């Protein structure tokens, strides 16, 4: 199945040997900043395009419904 | 730290046959805890509103 | 562990429940068992059959040489025996479900060799009462509950 | 050659035959079967 | 076109609205009698049966005495004829016509639809009722409507055939609430919001029940698929690459 | 090779191409192929059907006939789809009874042999469920027939009945989910038998000989696609026949009539092809003995791989057997269509028994006596 | 050792229990196995919801309305088909969005592309034809409009739509056939999902990082079972949330109207998940020219795997230009529930014209630029 | 009436069919000769074999 030549030594610990979630509450502000931090700019510019061209098209829409007034 | 005894690991939880009963009355009552907890919230927020609350009215 | 597993077996009964309890019967079909018949448009000696539940329901309005046929019927003659006077409270009126126990086929009225109910899908054969005469039905036709009403009318349920 | 041939060769001897603390670990998963179906309909105080 | 769209309605504060909330159920019964005393001189709705008010609006004895009171075609007997009886509490609510043709006929053309999903058949439903019921303004300037027609700002198109029926005092309320037409109107649009979501306070509840349960089940989940990933996660692989 | 780079290819060359196949199988190892056949039709002229049939009652038996004489070839689909189910059968049959002839479920084809019979009881429940929904008095009073039998389990009988129908008789409800059921049950058909079909080519198939066949195979995609194509040839003549000359030949002339159920009919019989079953059940005068004989007979078959010794010629006695096996089921099939008589209650009695004898006596000990004589 | 002795364990296991899999997958990769699971629960409640509705036009409303309020669970079971229709759709464009986002089509993994192609065709046909099934006012003239589009065809176009129809017009054999198609689509579904995962385990997933990943790997039950238990969880407290607190959220009004054919609603919009392909078919002013832009749309993505080059992280340049497409399609999403209006039909056109363009012109060549300027 | 018309019926229902027949209902026609075992010479026999008893 696919032999690898590599050379290591692995250590593994038992699940009952270690905590489960408490660290989840060290690292949960650390990760909501590392996450905006990586994906800030593809955000940024999906937000950008996607809500500048609807304002464009509403703003653009109201203006031709009030063009049709008496 | 905090570690599950030993004398209860050998009588709800070395076999699965006794296990699973154990289970089941403790989804039983989850249950029934669930249930209370629901309908005493709800039918204090909507006091008056009900129809029972109109049929005891008119007793 | 023990803890979600309380939860997860709750969930999965809660589910298995609302999946099965879907093919039982609808509130148009629980509201559709109950029935009012009028007695004064029939006829002596004539056989209405009204839908109670989806049974045929067999009401004749008994003579008093039927009445008297009927309570003449030996029980040792009858297959299950019980006497008239233990299925209608009126011998004139009787109401008799027709549904074989035997596998639940329907008899017909005004057929058969004692005057009374032939099943024609196994030669069951049934008196003017409702009792077994011949035949392979093991067991007598139903009588449903029922009351009588003071202004000549039978509710049935 | 499963089956009833195994018992007619005499490959089924008082030996390879399971033990009786076998016989009750899996006898004792009626218990279970039956919780579980009384869980399931729960037909409360139903016994007679 | 805006005159073709009509006029929005604004956000009434409805006592159902909340996910918490339930239905006023003594506007449901006094919103019942609005129907059956204007709406249902032409309005329909026929998929309501007396059996389902029981519990929501009305004992069964009290059902049972409004079916009693409507006459329903039967049969056919042993004759094979047409009859009339009783109604009962599997019978439907009576239909003020036979036909669409008839009810188009009495109306000058225009058919009122049926009322048993008209509020969650609309777009912004209880508002739009309540505000097309109590809506009957004058026209703007150079609109005109023909006649058999009424002006409301609130329907699309601005022309309706539906006249005013809502008047002050027109509903004897047995429970002593005064009647105006918006408390009339009030309570129809709440008769009529229950008519099309019936069930709205068992699913509240029941969905109240799946989110607390859902939500305790997704810790659950999160502390075992941490159990299972520690192992590989806190994993120490030292080799001879630097780079 | 081309079949080597796309894994699609590789799978359906291994399994339809190039599969070794021993080379002396006769007329009678077309059956599985044969059977596949009919699945398909069945699938592809039921799908055509439900195009123009509407389940509910008061729209089902007009559906029925507006198909039958206003959809353009719909006579055609609708006498196809029937007598398909028939054929189906035949086939169906014949493929089981080939095996009990040649032991081929035993040792390592059990699996093929269980699947089998998880197939047979689909088909068997398929069959009947789509039987009720042209709603006839045959269909009516069958499945009223059949549906309250469920009345012999103690305690929780109507309980499971009333559940079933959806009500307190058959009705609406009743034929609104038959029609679900029916439609849905021939995928799960389908799959068994890839998965059946699958289970075979583990190890291949047994051979007239009854000897190991691992010395002289062909590749099937060339040699027994012609074979099974000229049986296919033969089975569509038969199925035309029956479309277009006899198409009511093997029906009830009850199923013309719309559904009364306030009226009964003279005699209620099911369709051919369940009428041993019938028969077994008719003929013992107990409901639950007779459900506890009818579930007796379908676990012996289930145990035939693992109790049955003896397979086709080189083993004579259960060989000459098989024909007493196949007269008695024959003879059961029938009395299935008969009335209910003494003599006939009597016969049936002792055909049911002799079934019970062969499956569960004669098929263990003469197969062992057979291999002492043999081999001992 | 017991899963060696038997086929069906032996496969289960290595598919499912012990399949190799790479530890460094994050939570993108849980969208296939709830993909799999709104297939399943889809064709759970569709099988039960099939019991009580009828295809008729007198009757198709009637059964829906009386299996909301007078069957036990049927409101549960109707709005959880009609909102797990939703939540499918959601779950597989975001599967779709993640193998756009990482170039997941490319080689070895060809086929998985075009079969998953092949899947949401299939979806959205047996999705469109079920929302005729309550043969409410959406649902009658939403398949009136789009079923005319086969007249933009010349010479055969009112054949085929006549064809397609049985008729002059939408009307009951329409609404029949819709139901058949419809009953027998997602099993179609059910084949094609097993076949397009059969394909990807051939050489297994692709991780985060864009590498191989044959030196670190972990067995896919133990560890990704568990993994995917939490998304499911998490799915289902949106559909607890969808199905009990705001069930026509993602509805129309008009569609519990009965259908009219006298009279069209003012605005004919279809549900949510067509609404880019209906603002991509009403921003050109030509039918034929609109319905080859669908079809090289879709001629487009079936081209991924050999037109593109580009993935994940490392590549930056596509890696930016993805989120302008995901903004692209999201506005084709909102254009199309709005009205036709001068500056919509802008829009929509270089909107369009945008999809086009990131497809054919940047990801082949915006993609040989960088990887020149990695590798060059 | 026209050529998309069914045939007339004679009555409203089965119960006035029945009414007009002493309680017996005459049957549907049209799949009678499918409908009987050996139909047409059934249906021969049953039209023309009215004798005494
Ligand atoms: C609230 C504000 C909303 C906006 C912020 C969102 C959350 C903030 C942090 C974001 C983040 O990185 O999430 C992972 C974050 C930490 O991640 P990490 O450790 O860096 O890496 C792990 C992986 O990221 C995660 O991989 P994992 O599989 O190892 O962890 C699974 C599990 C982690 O497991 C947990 O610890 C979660 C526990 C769930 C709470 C349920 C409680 C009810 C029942 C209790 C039963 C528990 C039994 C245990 C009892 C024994 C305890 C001794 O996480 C979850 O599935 C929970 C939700 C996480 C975010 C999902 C939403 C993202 C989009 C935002 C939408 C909002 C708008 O975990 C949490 O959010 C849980 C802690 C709670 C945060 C509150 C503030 C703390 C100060
Ligand atoms: C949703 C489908 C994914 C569920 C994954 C199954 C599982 O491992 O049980 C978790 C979970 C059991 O809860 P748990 O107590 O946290 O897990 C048991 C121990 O943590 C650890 O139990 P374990 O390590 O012995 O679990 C091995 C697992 C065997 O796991 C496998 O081989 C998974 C094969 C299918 C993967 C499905 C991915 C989608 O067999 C079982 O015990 C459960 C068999 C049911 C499948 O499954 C459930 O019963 C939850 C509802 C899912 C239906
Ligand atoms: C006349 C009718 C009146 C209608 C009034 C209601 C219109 C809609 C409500 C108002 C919407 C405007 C603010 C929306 C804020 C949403 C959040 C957001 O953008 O954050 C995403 C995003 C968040 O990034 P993340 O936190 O990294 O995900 O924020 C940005 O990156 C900033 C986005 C700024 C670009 C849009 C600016 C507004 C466009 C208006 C263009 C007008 C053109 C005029 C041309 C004609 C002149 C004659
Ligand atoms: C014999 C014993 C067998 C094991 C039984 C274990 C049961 C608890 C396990 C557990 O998770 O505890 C450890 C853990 C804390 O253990 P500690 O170290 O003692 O703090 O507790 C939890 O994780 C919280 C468990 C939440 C409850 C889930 C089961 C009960 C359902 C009822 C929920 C509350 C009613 C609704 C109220 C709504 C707000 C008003
Ligand atoms: C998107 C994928 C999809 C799949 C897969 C699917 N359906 Fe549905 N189905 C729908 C939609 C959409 C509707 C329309 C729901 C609505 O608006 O009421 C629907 C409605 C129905 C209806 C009409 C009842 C009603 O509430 O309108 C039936 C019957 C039905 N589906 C059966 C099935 C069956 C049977 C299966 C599977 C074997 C199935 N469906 C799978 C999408 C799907
Ligand atoms: C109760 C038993 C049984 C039933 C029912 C059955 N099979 Fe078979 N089938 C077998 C056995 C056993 C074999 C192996 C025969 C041998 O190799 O000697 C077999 C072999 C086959 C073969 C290989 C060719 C052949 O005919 O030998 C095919 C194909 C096949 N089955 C398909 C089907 C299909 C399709 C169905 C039903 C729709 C079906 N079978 C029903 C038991 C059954
Ligand atoms: C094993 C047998 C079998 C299979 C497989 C089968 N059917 Fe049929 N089905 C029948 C029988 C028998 C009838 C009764 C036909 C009759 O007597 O008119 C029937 C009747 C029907 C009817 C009612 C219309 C009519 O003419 O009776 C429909 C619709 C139908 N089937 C659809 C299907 C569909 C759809 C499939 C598969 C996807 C299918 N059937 C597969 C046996 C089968
Ligand atoms: C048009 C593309 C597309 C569609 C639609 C699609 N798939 Fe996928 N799917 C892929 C690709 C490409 C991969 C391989 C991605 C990888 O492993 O990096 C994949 C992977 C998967 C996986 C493995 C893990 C994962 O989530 O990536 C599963 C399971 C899966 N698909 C199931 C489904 C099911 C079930 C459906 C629909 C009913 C579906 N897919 C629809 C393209 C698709
Ligand atoms: C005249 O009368 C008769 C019929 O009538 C025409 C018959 O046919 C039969 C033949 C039927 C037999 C032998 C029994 C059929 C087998 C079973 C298990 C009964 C069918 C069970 C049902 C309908 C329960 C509901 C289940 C359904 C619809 C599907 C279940 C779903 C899955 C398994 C996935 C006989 C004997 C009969 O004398
Ligand atoms: C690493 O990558 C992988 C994943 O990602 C993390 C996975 O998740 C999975 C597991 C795949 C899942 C859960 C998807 C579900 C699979 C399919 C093929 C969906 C289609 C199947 C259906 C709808 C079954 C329903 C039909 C039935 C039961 C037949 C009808 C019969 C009856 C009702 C009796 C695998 C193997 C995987 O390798
Ligand atoms: C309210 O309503 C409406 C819908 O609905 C919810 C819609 O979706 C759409 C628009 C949707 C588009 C443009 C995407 C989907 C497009 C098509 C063409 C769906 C495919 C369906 C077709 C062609 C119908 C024909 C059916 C067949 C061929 C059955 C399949 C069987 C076989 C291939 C053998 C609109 C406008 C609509 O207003
Ligand atoms: C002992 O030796 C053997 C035989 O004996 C000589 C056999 O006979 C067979 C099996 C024979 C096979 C597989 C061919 C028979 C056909 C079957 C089972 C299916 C019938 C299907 C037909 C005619 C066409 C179906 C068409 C379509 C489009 C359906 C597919 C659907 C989609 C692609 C969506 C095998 C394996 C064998 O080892």
């Amino acid at each position: 199945r696919q032999n690898i030549p590599l050379r290591e030594i692995l250590y593994q610990l038992s699940p009952y040997q270690q905590d489960v979630i408490r660290q989840t509450f060290t690292n949960a502000p650390k990760t909501f900043l590392r996450f905006f931090k990586e994906k800030g700019v593809g955000l940024a510019t999906f937000g950008v395009l996607f809500f500048g061209i609807k304002g464009y098209t509403e703003h653009e829409m109201h203006q031709e419904r009030l063009a049709e007034r008496y | 730290v905090m570690r599950l005894s030993e004398a209860l690991y050998q009588t709800f939880f070395k076999r699965s046959t006794v296990y699973i009963p154990m289970l089941l009355v403790g989804a039983y009552f989850s249950n029934e805890a669930i249930d209370y907890a629901v309908d005493k919230m709800w039918t204090t927020r909507n006091k008056g509103k009900l129809f029972s609350d109109i049929i005891a009215e008119r007793t | 562990q023990t803890g979600g597993r309380f939860l997860y077996a709750s969930a999965a009964r809660l589910a298995v429940l609302k999946i099965v309890m879907s093919l039982s019967a609808a509130a148009d079909t629980m509201a559709l068992s109950s029935l009012e018949v009028d007695l004064s448009g029939v006829e002596e000696g004539t056989t209405i059959t009204v839908k109670w539940r989806g049974k045929p329901v067999f009401i004749r309005h008994r003579t008093d040489a039927e009445i008297a046929q009927s309570a003449e019927v030996a029980l040792s003659e009858l297959r299950d025996p019980q006497k008239d006077v233990d299925r209608a409270i009126n011998p004139k009126y009787l109401v008799v479900v027709g549904i074989c126990t035997h596998l639940g086929c329907v008899p017909i009225s005004g057929a058969g060799n004692y005057q009374g109910w032939f099943c024609p899908c196994h030669g069951s054969h049934y008196d003017i009462s409702g009792r077994i005469r011949e035949g392979p039905a093991p067991y007598n036709l139903e009588v449903p509950e029922y009351r009588f009403t003071e202004g000549q009318k039978v509710v049935i349920g | 050659p499963i089956g009833v041939w195994s018992v007619f060769q005499g490959y089924v001897t008082p030996a390879r035959l399971p033990s009786i603390q076998t016989l009750t670990r899996v006898g004792a998963w009626g218990g279970v079967v039956v919780v579980g179906g009384l869980y399931m309909v729960q037909p409360w105080d139903w016994l007679a | 076109n805006e005159a073709a769209d009509g006029l929005h309605a604004p956000h009434y504060p409805w006592g159902h609205e909340g996910v918490l909330d339930s239905y006023d159920h003594a506007a449901i019964r006094r919103g019942h009698k609005v129907y059956q005393q204007v709406c249902a001189a032409c309005h329909s709705m026929q998929y309501l049966h007396w059996r389902q008010l029981v519990g929501v609006c009305y004992t069964e004895e009290e059902a049972k005495a409004l079916a009693a009171e409507t006459e329903v075609e039967d049969g056919p007997n042993d004759e094979g004829e047409m009859f009339t009886r009783e109604g009962r509490l599997f019978d439907a609510f009576p239909s003020p016509y036979a036909n669409e043709q008839a009810a188009r006929y009495a109306n000058g053309g225009a058919y009122p639809p049926d009322l048993t999903l008209i509020s969650g058949g609309r777009h912004n439903g209880p508002n739009y009722i309540f505000s097309l019921l109590t809506g009957y303004r004058d026209p703007p300037a150079g609109i005109s409507i023909r006649e058999g027609l009424y002006y409301n700002p609130y329907f699309p198109g601005g022309a309706i055939a539906m006249p005013k029926m809502l008047v002050d005092g027109g509903v004897e309320y047995e429970d002593g609430t005064p009647a105006s037409a918006s408390q009339q109107a009030k309570d129809i649009t709440t008769f009529l919001a229950w008519a099309s979501y019936p069930y709205q306070d068992e699913m509240r509840v029941m969905g109240i029940k799946a989110c607390l349960m859902i939500s305790i089940l997704i810790g659950f989940a999160a502390y075992s698929k941490r159990l299972r990933w520690a192992p590989i996660k806190s994993q120490r692989i030292v080799m001879d690459v630097v780079n | 090779r081309m079949h080597n780079k796309i894994q699609l290819l590789s799978v359906l060359n291994t399994h339809l191409v190039a599969y070794p196949t021993p080379m002396n199988l006769n007329y009678s190892w077309n059956g599985g192929s044969l059977a596949g056949m009919m699945l398909a039709s069945q699938m592809l002229t039921g799908i055509l059907l439900a195009m123009h049939y509407v389940g509910h009652v008061d729209y089902a038996f007009a559906s029925v006939q507006h198909l039958m004489t206003d959809v353009p070839s719909g006579m055609i689909l609708r006498y196809a789809h029937a007598n398909g189910a028939s054929l189906f059968f035949i086939v169906v049959y014949l493929h089981v009874l080939r095996g009990m002839y040649y032991g081929s479920g035993a040792q390592p084809r059990e699996i093929v042999w269980i699947s089998g019979v998880v197939i047979l009881l689909v088909m068997i429940i398929t069959a009947f469920i789509g039987y009720v929904l042209p709603w006839g008095q045959m269909s009516f009073w069958g499945a009223t027939v059949i549906t309250s039998l469920a009345t012999a389990i103690p305690v929780v009988g109507k309980h499971i009945m009333y559940w079933l129908w959806g009500g307190f008789s058959v009705d609406n409800p009743t034929l609104n989910r038959f029609y679900s059921f029916h439609y849905t049950l021939p995928f799960i058909l389908a799959g068994l038998s890839v998965f059946h079909i699958a289970a075979l080519h583990q190890y291949g198939s047994t051979n007239p000989l009854g000897v190991n066949s691992q010395s002289s195979l062909i590749s099937f995609g060339s040699y027994f696609g012609a074979k099974d194509l000229v049986g296919a040839l033969f089975l569509a003549l038969v199925f035309s026949i029956l479309v277009f000359f006899y198409p009511d030949l093997l029906g009830h002339p009850d199923n013309l009539i719309p559904a009364n159920p306030y009226s009964t009919p003279q005699h209620i019989v099911p369709e051919w092809y369940f009428l041993w079953v019938y028969a077994i059940l008719r003929s013992i005068p107990n409901k639950a003995m007779g459900v506890l004989a009818i579930g007796l007979v379908f676990a012996s078959l289930f145990a035939m791989p693992f109790i049955g010794l003896g397979g086709g010629k080189f083993r004579i006695i259960t060989e000459w057997l098989y024909w007493t096996f196949l007269a008695d089921v024959l003879l059961l099939t029938w009395l299935g269509g008969n009335e209910i008589t003494p003599i006939t209650s009597f016969v049936g009695q002792c055909c049911t028994a002799y079934l019970f004898f062969y499956l569960l006596v004669c098929q263990p000990l003469v197969g062992y006596l057979e291999t002492q004589f043999a081999h001992g």
